[PDB]
């Protein structure tokens, strides 16, 4: 999963 | 992160690269940290009288736990030797312990406000 929230 | 002795609110905001505090009615803003903010996602405050300090964390190009005072002023870094992503913050206020986290080095550790 990449971090970035969005 | 609310500031329930001082009634503000504090947020960290990802796209706008910022920190920015607010009433808790959310009526006056602006904006209290912008300098060297790249990326921030943690977020503490301890408003007991006599520490009066914040705490975020940042994932930028060079990640860190920063602490300063809850207007800004004292601006300092605590963590910057053993974290790649730092996500999550919290602090136990009985013992002045900061718990932090990390999802790429995948560990949770605690620390005093001074960072040793
Ligand atoms: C923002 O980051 C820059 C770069 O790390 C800081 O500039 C450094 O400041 C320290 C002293 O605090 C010096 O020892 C370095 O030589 C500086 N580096 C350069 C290339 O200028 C700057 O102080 C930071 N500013 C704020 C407001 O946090």
């Amino acid at each position: 999963x990449x971090l970035x929230x969005x | 992160a609310v500031d329930w002795i001082g009634r503000n609110l504090y947020w960290t905001d990802y796209a706008l690269e910022t920190i920015e505090v607010s009433k808790i009615d959310g009526s006056h803003r602006t904006v209290l940290i912008s300098k060297n903010v790249t990326k921030p996602r943690g977020l503490a405050l301890d408003p007991r009288m006599g520490d009066n300090v914040m705490f975020w964390s940042d994932w930028g190009h060079h990640p860190r736990i920063e602490r300063a005072s809850m207007d800004g002023t004292m601006r300092t870094v605590i963590v910057q030797e053993k974290i790649y992503w730092p996500c999550g913050l919290s602090i136990d206020y009985p013992n002045r312990l900061i718990y932090f986290m990390d999802a790429y080095l995948d560990y949770i550790e605690f620390c005093d406000y001074d960072g040793h």
